[PDB]
């Protein structure tokens, strides 16, 4: 009857759960700054040549 | 009484040696990054080899190390590109100094 006496089980793992997927968020948001901008950088210095020099 | 150039190039160790493939050649370390030792080793472009993680610190500018050169340059044709593009840099894998 949606009473926490007995779901405190179960609303603490939701609780804990939720703050895992935030941490996740945040440490894939840090972790991802290979990257596009490098990846071009890099081609940017041997450009592709569909011409006669 | 002079050589001619086709002697000259007939008889030197460069065209001694026939593919580039797996041969061993004897370079040169001269110069280094931080990790990356630029091997020169008689041929048009010199190889870059990360230092190894063993005795890296016995690798040192001038040091005579050992390769197995694997294309004397780097170069390949892409879809469209009507000539190659080359890295400049020979492709050799370091085994070892020598003494």
């Amino acid at each position: 009857e949606f009473r926490d006496d007995a779901c405190r089980k179960e609303i603490q793992g939701f609780l804990d759960c939720a703050a895992r997927a935030q941490e996740a968020r945040k440490m894939r948001s840090i972790q991802e700054t290979l990257l596009p901008n490098k990846l071009n950088k890099l081609l940017q210095r041997f450009p592709n040549k569909p011409y006669l020099s | 009484n002079v050589e001619s150039f086709a002697s000259m190039l007939r008889h030197s160790p460069l065209t001694q040696m026939g593919p580039a493939k797996d041969k061993l050649v004897i370079g040169r370390i001269f110069h280094i990054v931080e990790n990356d030792l630029y091997i020169d080793f008689g041929g048009k472009f010199h190889c870059v080899c990360r230092r190894p993680e063993v005795d890296g610190e016995k690798y040192q500018k001038g040091t005579r190390v050992r390769l197995r050169l694997l294309d004397l340059e780097l170069t390949s044709r892409f879809l469209g590109a009507t000539t190659d593009t080359t890295v400049l840099e020979a492709n050799a894998v370091l085994l070892g100094i020598q003494e």
